[PDB]
RNA sequence: GCCACAGAGCA
DNA sequence: TATTTTTTTGCCTTCCGAAAATTTTG
DNA sequence: CAAAATTTTCGGAAGGCATGCTCTGTGGC
């Protein structure tokens, strides 16, 4: 807040510091519901669902064997199969994989072939070493979520990304009360005049958490200028 | 304390020791001078001094510094050097040859003030209470200020997290050569760069072209026995493979096949290989000989350091931190122009000999000689504008520097005493908060907690505090080999396997060898300190997280005396402070007993220190000698400052250099561009002991 | 200042065990510092209020401070009661040495003097790591301020 | 045999037991038959255990060496003043006390005794001859273990 | 503090140039018994450079890759090792007899690292059969290039490796050493004013 | 809403120093107490609080 | 992978062939480390911390209903608890849990 | 006189 | 002539191969 | 259908930009 902010409000800055999704949860008195919801949103990197990647050479042929947890997927209660982990490894278009090579061996194990002087070896290691950096649910622009409980007892999530057509699209949240601090992410969901209300709302909240006591009216003028 | 070493005797220190030694160390690097005419034709400097001919018994007369201010002349004694150079068929050697004068510094030994009593102050006009520690150029007086720099030869490991990027660099600066070398974080994987290589190399072959040869060595020197730093460090492994780099000549062909230097002599691309990596890499690591260990155990350890910072940022180096800069004084800063003024007399001195002997009569060597004065001037215009216009431009080591000298303010005592001790930040430019402008805690008792000017130059400009020192270069070799006595492994020795299962013992940066305890060799270390079989300024500190033990030895590094305190009671006690009221038992033998000792900021991180005396609990390491010495000269004026808010007091001394008052007891001789005097002076009634102790009470 | 003191250092001993409960969106070395600082504010304010309602009638800068012409509340608490906690970017007192404020202090060591907590006031004159502290948060203003 | 031409795995520690291990690590290195200053003096009193020991257990065996890492300038001793090369004959002795710490007594001071770092790595003793006639280099046995003595102060 | 027993501490072999090789590659013990030594067929030592290199002849039968050794590098049979002999002061190699240390100077110590002088020599050849196919006062050099330059230019002096000779070694070690008896001069104090 | 106390105690310190006949100290973390200039003032017939 | 040649200690790395079998090849020296009928594996076993059970503790009081576990080839139970949860929108049906008392196997119907 | 450089004043 | 350091930080758009993706031929 | 031309995307390098006014002194052509 403060100087930086009006800053970075009054100029169309596409990247801004510390953005603020806060999503209005349906069911608004759970702490189950809520942290469903927020698993939901939050990204969830394969290494926080894989007991072990390993790399395995046979006697003609060379795959990544994954080992992955369905206990901790019931325990955070993502709705996460085994197919999901399949496709999302697929679409993973810096991996250079294809839907081909990923193959399902009981339930838990997911092999990822590859297939050919020494190419092998070092695209072996390069998809072991960037396999467990995948997203496999979630968004993947979306830092972190937290349920936070007001003073009326009613939560709501509030996450830190840039995904707010994401967010307000997904099951569990209301999208017709899902706001951003950020403008030029509201002017692409929303429209213009809902990013000229968010240029107001941000500069007003601004200069009332200083205490300056700005008449809203050049708040206005400034928010139709730009828009 | 302030009877010897002072606060503005350290301007007095550095000239004294710039003058008396390293101006020979200067002459060594470049003693040397062949014509590319004749073979057989040398001159050689053999020894170096100032205002003082060999044959002469007594110093040559010099000219009063106030008539050097009333007449606009600059107060310089002349630079003998001693040349022995082959004339006709016979070597001939000749002293009391001057190429040039070194403008003096006011109350340094070469001064006609040192040691001087009040009276023959008053016979050579010159105010007794007057602090010294500036050059008459051309009249005008002026203060090399002195500057903060990064450590060199040391490792600074730093960070960009928005960037991603992490980098180790070291600024290699010795007398012969001065360079910087990096070793950053691109996409993962690990390189080295350097100025003269064109493009970046991969840390496994700049490693390969140093003694290590085998892939599972350098992993164990980088990474050990740790499985997280195996993983992140395991990609750059695999570049050795991809480029079919595997002997040393290979690694020194692709090293030597991108280096943009341009030597007189044409050099093959594995010789220009072996000269880039033994004397280009790291500028004060040179080899003499096929064994390439300190280096590649240098550039090892560098590529740990940023392995561990990228485990975890927090591992990185402080910038701010006051034990990782070092401060430039005016003998250091005169030293580095010097060397360039001398480099450039020496070119301009072959460049004449050889248009010379280029003609075939001149048979004779013509007392080459006779040909010095021409040039010798060069030198003393090059000293003189260096220190008037005070712009420090030096193509040689690309530096760029404006306003290292300042104009001796003269507004009042108390203005003048503060501008010296002036401390100039590196970083001029930064605008952000908590940077270089922010008050480290680091800085307690190093330097002035409340000087500093209020605006754009707010927290950069900076001021030292009233009991401190700072170091002179002191001689490594007598304390490596003192390491090695004392039970240090030497490095060609060890096993690159275990040299991380035990602590590392680094000289002045480098790793010279492996100590089984780290704790007894720091006691015996410091025992050996205390006694006086080493220099009192030589650093000794164990850090636990790198598991290392640092030797420092080097200059620039800011000290403060401290009492020791054993077994939970303080070595001082009450017949120690009677002997030193009574007239006997001075500082410097309070230091020969083993009472006091000097710690840099590095020591006081290991180390407990209690403020009073009945704070002392039995893990306390040392005890003050007084507080208020963490406030400056300017801010001792300030009565009760502990009782005021710190604006009050910042405020205060910028504006206790804008005070009208008396300035020197010779100020109705003195006749400058603009003197402010005040009719009726009178002393404070609530004084301050700062204020006894630097006189401000006699020019109030 | 007692009381907070010893509850700060349960808090403290709390952490250093490993059994201190965390904050909904922090961790322990984040619940530590917000409690902390949480408990430095109270005992601030809570001095500053027994002293406010202390002062008799007549008083300079309680009547400067009733007016608004110069001054206020905290200022007044300030001069004759607990000056109070130093903050710093946010937080407080960074470690400026190797896990710790100032060598005079033991290493690891997170108790609120230790910290930048100033217990004495203006009147009763700051102690050297208290005067250090302000002078950091002094520094701080006037950077910002330029 | 061939067991010694398996492909070399490298030793692994996680990070948080990297420093927990090292007791174990530099036991494992060698053949099996204030806080700190507490530490350093256990481990200062089980090197002079295990010197004590290497050294009964060398005796009279050939093709065994032990690198001894002694100060390089050693007392002075009257010519029969003589330089560090030209030592000959006895110099001094290595004592045991009851308390099991040695003690390596030169001329007239007495030194501490430490067992220095662990290797890894094979050494072994080669003595030169460089002869136009014939220049041979021999092998006389194979380092075991190394032992530094310091001085005390 | 009294002093149970006693062990005597002698210097002998003033000109017997000691050296100690260390084979950056083979490790010291395997599993929990001490390793096989090498197998030493060739040692090459220049003498002014002190470079120490030693031929070690690896197994064929296992592991051995015949084909590309015998394409690209020769039929390479040979694994050598290449050090450097750094002068260290204060070392002395040690042997005990009759419970009594006798101690030899050291005089070099090499760092024996593995050496690739087929891949340089395969590189070197192929440089010139594409170079000669179609081409497209100087002695300043101090330092560096100047003893890289003498140790390339410097002829190999072929040493003949001998084992078993450790009881002549002994033998006249202790035979110097047992006769002289030296009494000590300096005070306890006097070592530690200097170079303690 | 500067907080200069210490100029207070200088004009205390001052006063009983002139009285006194004696230039007072005003050195950071320490110097001349307040209680011995008060009871200096109240000897020579002033107030305690200047 | 990360193995080292026994002759020299540098990086093996594995090779293709002529025929077409991989084997730990060392690229500085004549060694080859055969694998037919030998799996090499490499395990890089990812860091696990302790998660919350979110659905925990919500089965312990409530009402129990008649409804057979899906794993009927291995027990027949059919007392099960159930409770109701919104995790969804308002206006799609309410989501059931269904945790059984003697197989576990907790599984939400729709 | 022109040009940079250096310091200083006020929030 | 040719050894050889940096001395703010953050943000922004335009250009331009390179590479990925898609369309288009034969 | 797979080669081959075409279009779009995605990085990295290159310039541009960063409070107001005011007052002295010094140095160099
Ligand atoms: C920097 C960041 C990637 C980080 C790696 C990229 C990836 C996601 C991107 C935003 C989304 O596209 C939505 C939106 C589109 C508008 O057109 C411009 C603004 C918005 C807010 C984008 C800005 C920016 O471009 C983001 C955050
Ligand atoms: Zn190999
Ligand atoms: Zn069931």
């Amino acid at each position: 807040l403060g100087v930086p902010r009006i800053k970075e409000i009054i100029n169309a800055s596409k990247v801004i510091s510390t953005p603020i999704i806060n999503a209005v949860l349906v069911n608004d008195n759970d702490e189950r519901a809520a942290r469903v919801v927020k698993g939901r949103v939050e990204k969830t990197l394969l290494s926080d669902v894989a007991f072990y990647v390993q790399d395995v050479y046979k006697d003609n042929l060379s795959f990544i064997q994954v080992r992955i947890d369905l206990g901790t997927i019931d325990k955070l209660q993502l709705e996460l199969t085994i197919e999901d982990i399949a496709v999302a490894i697929t679409r993973a278009s810096k991996l250079k994989i294809q839907a081909s090579d990923v193959n399902i061996i009981g339930k838990d194990r997911i092999a990822i072939n590859v297939f050919p002087e020494n190419d092998v070896f070092y695209r072996m290691q390069q998809l072991r070493r960037a396999l467990p950096d995948v997203v496999v649910k979630g968004l993947p622009d979306i830092s972190r979520a937290v349920i936070n409980i007001r003073d009326d007892g009613k939560r709501e999530l509030l996450v830190e990304g840039y995904g707010l057509r994401d967010v307000m699209c997904t099951d569990g949240v209301i999208g017709s009360r899902t706001t951003t601090n950020h403008v030029l992410e509201v002017f692409s969901v929303l429209g213009i005049e809902a990013a000229r209300y968010s240029i107001i709302r941000e500069i007003n909240y601004t200069m009332s958490n200083h205490g300056m006591s700005v008449d809203p009216r050049h708040i206005q003028l400034l928010g139709d200028v730009m828009t | 304390f302030l009877k010897v070493k002072g606060l503005v005797k350290q301007h007095l220190d550095s000239f004294n020791y710039f003058v008396d030694t390293d101006l020979k160390k200067i002459i060594k690097a470049n003693q040397l001078i062949l014509s590319d005419v004749d073979p057989e034709f040398y001159l050689k400097y053999v020894d170096i001094r100032v205002g003082k001919k060999s044959s002469s018994s007594t110093k040559d007369y010099l000219t009063p510094p106030h008539e050097c201010r009333l007449r606009d002349m600059t107060y310089s004694a002349p630079i003998y050097v001693d040349i022995e150079y082959t004339r006709g068929r016979n070597i001939i050697m000749h002293k009391d040859v001057e190429i040039g004068r070194m403008p003096i510094m006011l109350r340094s030994n070469k001064c006609i003030l040192y040691d001087a009593d009040e009276s023959k102050m008053a016979k050579l006009n010159e105010c007794p209470l007057d602090p010294g520690g500036y050059f008459i150029v051309n009249g005008t007086e002026k203060v090399i200020l002195v500057q903060e720099q990064l450590s060199k030869n040391r490792i600074i490991v730093e960070a960009d997290e928005k960037k991603g990027i992490v980098q180790a660099s070291v600024t290699s600066s010795t007398h012969e050569r001065k360079s910087k070398t990096y070793v950053i974080t691109k996409n993962g994987k690990i390189y080295l760069k350097h100025n003269s290589i064109a493009e970046e190399i991969p840390i496994a072959i700049v490693l390969k072209a140093c003694g290590i040869l085998s892939d599972l060595e350098i992993m164990q020197l980088v990474c050990g026995n740790d499985s997280s730093y195996q993983d992140i460090f395991a990609v750059n492994l695999e570049e050795s493979s991809k480029l079919d780099i595997y002997t040393q000549q290979q690694a020194l062909e692709y090293i030597g096949a991108k280096v943009k230097t341009m030597r007189r002599q044409k050099l093959t691309i594995l010789q220009e290989g072996i000269e880039a990596i033994a004397t280009t890499v790291i500028a004060h690591l040179t080899v003499e000989a096929l064994d390439f260990r300190e280096k590649a155990l240098y550039i090892a350890m560098m590529t740990r350091r940023v392995v561990m910072a990228m485990y975890n940022p927090k591992m990185i180096d402080d910038r701010d931190y006051v034990g990782n800069k070092r401060l430039e004084l005016a003998g250091q800063l005169i030293s580095l122009l010097f060397e360039d003024l001398f480099k450039k007399f020496n070119n301009d001195f072959k460049l004449s000999i050889d248009k010379v002997l280029k003609k075939p009569n001149r048979a004779m060597e013509y007392d080459a000689l006779l040909s010095i004065n021409v040039h010798s001037n060069n030198i003393t215009s090059g000293l003189n504008r260096a220190i008037s216009t005070g712009n420090w431009s030096l193509k040689r080591f690309k530096m760029e520097r404006a306003g290292v000298t300042h104009v001796l303010s003269r507004l009042s005592y108390i203005s003048a005493l503060g501008m010296m001790t002036r401390i100039s930040s590196q970083f001029e430019k930064s605008r952000k908060v908590s940077g270089p402008r922010a008050l480290q805690p680091s800085q307690f008792g190093m330097l002035c907690t409340a000087d500093t000017p209020e605006g754009e130059a707010c927290g950069l400009v900076k001021n030292l505090a009233l009991m401190t020192h700072i170091t002179t270069d002191d001689e490594e070799e007598p304390i490596k080999k003192l390491c090695y006595v004392l039970g240090v492994e030497d490095i060609t020795l060890i096993d690159s396997a275990s040299l991380h299962l035990n602590y590392g013992v680094y000289l002045n940066g480098t790793l010279i060898g492996s100590i089984r305890f780290p704790t007894k060799f720091v006691t015996q270390f410091r025992h050996l300190r205390r006694t006086g079989k080493v220099s009192e300024f030589i650093s000794i500190y164990s850090n636990s997280h790198q598991m290392a033990v640092h030797i420092a030895t080097d200059g620039g590094r800011i000290c403060r005396p401290l009492i020791i305190v054993s077994d939970g009671q303080s070595r001082v006690k009450d017949i120690h402070l009677r002997k030193l009221l009574d007239g006997e038992l001075d500082f410097d033998d309070f230091l020969k007993l083993g009472l006091v000792e000097y710690l840099d900021v590095n020591e006081e991180n290991d180390s407990y220190i209690a403020l009073y005396e009945k704070d002392i609990v039995p893990s306390m390491t040392h005890l003050e000698i007084e507080p208020f010495t963490i406030l400056g000269a300017v801010a001792g004026l300030i009565p009760y400052p502990h009782h005021n808010q710190s604006p009050r007091n910042t405020y205060q001394c910028a504006m206790g250099k804008q005070a009208i008052g008396a300035i020197a007891y010779n100020q109705f001789k003195r006749i400058d561009t603009l003197l402010y005097l005040m009719t009726y002076p009178q002393q404070p009634m609530v004084k301050t002991k700062t204020i006894e102790l630097i006189d401000y009470d006699k020019l109030p | 200042v007692e009381i907070a003191y010893h509850k700060c250092d349960e808090l403290i001993t709390l952490f250093n065990k490993g059994e201190l409960e965390t904050q909904p969106g922090c961790n322990e070395e984040q619940t530590l510092e917000a409690k902390i600082g949480g408990l430095l504010s109270k005992v601030r304010e809570e001095v500053g209020d027994v002293c406010i309602n202390e002062l008799d009638n007549w008083n300079a800068p309680l009547i400067m401070a009733t007016c608004g012409s110069k001054g206020s509340t905290l200022n007044v608490s300030q001069m004759v009661a607990v000056v109070g906690q130093q903050i710093i970017s946010g937080n407080r007192v960074p470690d400026g040495f190797q896990d710790r404020s100032l060598p005079h202090f033991p290493k690891n060591s997170k108790t609120p003097q230790s910290k930048g907590f100033v217990r004495n006031s203006f009147f009763s004159g700051l102690s050297p790591p208290e005067f250090l502290f302000h002078a950091i948060s002094g520094r701080e203003g006037l950077v910002d301020t330029a | 045999r061939i067991e010694q031409l398996f492909p070399v795995r490298p030793v692994r520690v996680r990070h948080e037991d990297v420093e927990t291990v090292k007791r174990e690590i530099q036991e494992a290195l060698s053949e099996k038959p204030g806080k700190e200053a507490a530490a350093e003096l256990e481990l200062l009193n089980a090197d002079h255990q295990h010197i004590l020991r290497k050294l009964k257990k060398m005796n009279n065996k050939p093709e065994r060496f032990m690198v001894f890492q002694l100060p390089t300038r050693l007392p002075a001793f009257e010519r029969p003043a003589l330089s560090t090369r030209e030592l000959a004959g006895k110099v001094g002795s290595i004592r045991v006390h009851k308390s099991g710490k040695l003690s390596v007594k030169i001329g007239n001071v007495v030194m501490d005794i430490g067992k220095g770092a662990e290797t890894t790595f094979l050494q072994d003793v080669i003595a030169l001859s460089i002869a136009d006639d014939a220049s041979s280099a021999e092998l006389l046995g194979r380092v075991d273990g190394k032992i530094v003595v310091t001085p005390q102060i | 503090d009294p002093v149970i027993e006693e062990f005597p501490l002698k210097i002998s072999g003033e000109e017997e140039s000691l050296h100690v090789f260390q084979y950056a590659n083979r490790p010291r013990l395997v599993g929990r018994k001490p390793a096989e030594h090498p197998f030493i067929s060739a040692a090459r030592y220049k003498p002014k450079s002190h470079l120490w290199e030693i031929d070690i002849p690896l197994d064929e039968q296992a592991f051995y890759n015949k084909d590309k050794a015998e394409s690209e590098w020769n039929g390479v049979n040979v694994q050598t090792l290449k050090g450097v002999g750094v002068e260290n002061n204060g070392q002395y190699a040690a042997f005990v007899k009759d419970m009594q240390v006798y101690l030899v100077p050291i005089e070099r110590v090499a760092q024996l690292k593995p050496f690739f002088k087929y891949i340089d020599d395969a590189n070197v050849t192929r440089k010139q059969e594409d170079a000669r196919r179609n081409p497209n006062s100087q002695n300043r050099l101090t330092g560096s290039l100047l003893a890289h330059k003498v140790a390339d230019e410097e002829a190999n002096i072929e040493l003949t490796w001998a084992e078993g000779t450790f009881e002549q070694f002994k033998d006249t070690i202790v035979k110097e050493a047992e006769d002289k008896t030296l009494v000590a001069l300096e005070k306890q104090e006097d070592y530690i004013d200097n170079l303690v | 809403s500067r907080m200069t106390v210490g100029k207070m105690i200088e004009l205390i310190s001052g006063k009983a120093g002139v009285l006194n006949g004696t230039l007072e100290y005003g050195t950071c973390f320490g110097g001349s107490k307040l209680e011995d200039m008060s009871k200096i003032l109240v000897d020579q017939g002033f107030n305690y609080s200047g | 992978m990360l193995s080292f040649c026994p002759s020299c200690n540098n990086m093996l790395l594995i090779t293709s062939g002529d025929s077409g079998v991989y084997t730990l090849a060392c690229r500085s020296c004549p060694y080859e480390f055969p694998i037919e009928g030998i799996e090499i594996y490499d395990r890089k076993k990812l860091p696990r911390k302790e998660v919350d059970d979110v659905l925990g503790g919500g089965w312990d009081n409530v009402d129990q209903t008649k409804t057979q576990c899906p794993n009927y080839d291995t027990c027949g139970g059919e007392s099960a608890y159930f409770f109701q949860l919104q995790i969804r929108s308002a206006d799609e049906p309410m989501t059931t849990f269904y945790k059984c008392v003697n197989c576990g196997h907790r599984w939400k119907e729709n």
